[PDB]
């Protein structure tokens, strides 16, 4: 899975 | 003589996979007479070559001010590595050494809370949201706050706080017009951190 | 030379009857050759003759460190009046002067809101307390927690936060074994500042 901010990619395990 | 500063990266820049970190050695107070300046750069004693010279700046008291800026590696930032920058210059009788990197220390992840207006707030014009961070280690944070996928900018953040237990911790406070809270706005509260899972975890908040 | 430091008294000596405020001028970097210190202390321009000064005392740096502590009155520092120290030393070219009081501007009344530990919070061993307190000015405060009459020692308190309309606020922590918060034991924020009435409010928290 993947993390995002206001659209923006933060990580991905 | 000239002196040295050597700055880390933004923890967002270190955190979020999009950005780019950089270490910053700034050198000021170097003369008009001798304005060359040599940096060499080191990473964990290993010697790196890829490091660019910004643009040179005259200041107002009649001394430049001298910038080389390394990229780095997320994960050689949030691995420990150390960053040594070493600068060179003829007023400078031995050259000037300075070294960063993450506080050493095993991470541990922030335990990320919301917490409601008191009751007896309800009587104001205006309503504090509360996101309390804790139990985190390193210090090096970031907390934002959003409604509807927009960013809502009217917070405040106490800076972190060393706890007895060896961790850090920090309130956010935002605060919004009653009468958008009494509407059934749900706010959250982002937080970035090397220690949570995607290095990100958000927190919402409504009325109840 | 010496180098001079002018340090306010303690919020809560200000702002208890019992206790005696005082101000501070430490003078640093203290010659062996000439450790002779004079002070001048003026309040609103005009010279006082009450200081005390402190036992000097060797830094071994090659250094004394010299302080004259001033007794202030409780109503003198609330009602802004300047506190001048003048040093004079044969190692100054001139005598150094530092001046400090209260920080200026309307006084506002601290809001102090007390916020219980969050459900999701619930399955450690102690859960946390938070007492917000906003809206104050000036940004000298004193926090404090307890429980039924005892004090409560195991807080953390944030450093005053200046607010986007120019008031102060910050957050206190405290930490208690998850069973004394279930079995519905009070806890008690204190709060005391010069624009609270009788400079002090408690606000309870209670499951
Ligand atoms: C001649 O003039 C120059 C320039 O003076 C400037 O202009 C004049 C008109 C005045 O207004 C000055 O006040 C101006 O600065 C003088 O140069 C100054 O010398 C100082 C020391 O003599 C030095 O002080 C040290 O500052 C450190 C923090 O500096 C920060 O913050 C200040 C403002 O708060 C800012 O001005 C500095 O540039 C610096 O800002 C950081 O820059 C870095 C690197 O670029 C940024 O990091 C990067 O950011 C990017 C994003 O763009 C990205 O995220 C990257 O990944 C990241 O790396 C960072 O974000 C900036 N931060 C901020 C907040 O802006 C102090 O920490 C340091 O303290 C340490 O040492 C002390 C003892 O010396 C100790 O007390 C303490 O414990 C610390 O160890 C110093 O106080 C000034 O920075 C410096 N000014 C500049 C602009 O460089 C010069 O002295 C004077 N000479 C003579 C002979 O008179
Ligand atoms: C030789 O050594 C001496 C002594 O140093 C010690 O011994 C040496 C050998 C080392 O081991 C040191 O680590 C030891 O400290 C050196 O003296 C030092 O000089 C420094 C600079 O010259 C000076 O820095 C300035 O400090 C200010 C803050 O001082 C506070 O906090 C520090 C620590 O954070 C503390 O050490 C000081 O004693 C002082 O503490 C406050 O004292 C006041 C007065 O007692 C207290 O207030 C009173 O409290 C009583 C009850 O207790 C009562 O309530 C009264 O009503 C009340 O008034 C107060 O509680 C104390 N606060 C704290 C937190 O403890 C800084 O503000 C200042 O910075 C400012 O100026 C700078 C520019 O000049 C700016 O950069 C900055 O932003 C600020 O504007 C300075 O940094 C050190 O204080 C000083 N150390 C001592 C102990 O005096 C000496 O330098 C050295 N010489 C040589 C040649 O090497």
């Amino acid at each position: 899975d993947c993390a995002w901010h206001l659209g923006e990619l933060v990580w991905c395990t | 003589g000239p002196s040295v500063f050597l700055f880390p990266p933004k923890p967002k820049d270190t955190l979020m996979i999009s950005r780019t970190p950089e270490v910053t050695c700034v050198v000021v107070d170097v003369s008009h007479e001798d304005p060359e300046v040599k940096f060499n750069w080191y990473v964990d004693g290993v010697e790196v070559h890829n490091a660019k010279t910004k643009p040179r700046e005259e200041q107002y008291n009649s001394t430049y001010r001298v910038v080389s800026v390394l990229t780095v590696l997320h994960q050689d930032w949030l691995n420990g590595k150390e960053y040594k920058c070493k600068v060179s210059n003829k007023a400078l009788p031995a050259p000037i050494e300075k070294t960063i990197s993450k506080a050493k220390g095993q991470p541990r992840e922030p335990q990320v809370s919301t917490l409601p207006p008191s009751r007896e707030e309800m009587t104001k014009n205006q309503v504090s949201l509360t996101c309390l961070v804790y139990g985190f280690y390193p210090s090096d944070i970031a907390v934002e706050w959003e409604s509807n996928g927009q960013p809502e900018n009217n917070y405040k953040t106490t800076p972190p706080v060393l706890d007895s237990d060896g961790s850090f911790f920090l309130y956010s406070k935002l605060t919004v017009d009653k009468s958008r809270w009494q509407q059934g706005n749900v706010f959250s509260c982002s937080v970035m951190h090397e220690a949570l899972h995607n290095h990100y975890t958000q927190k919402s908040l409504s009325l109840s």
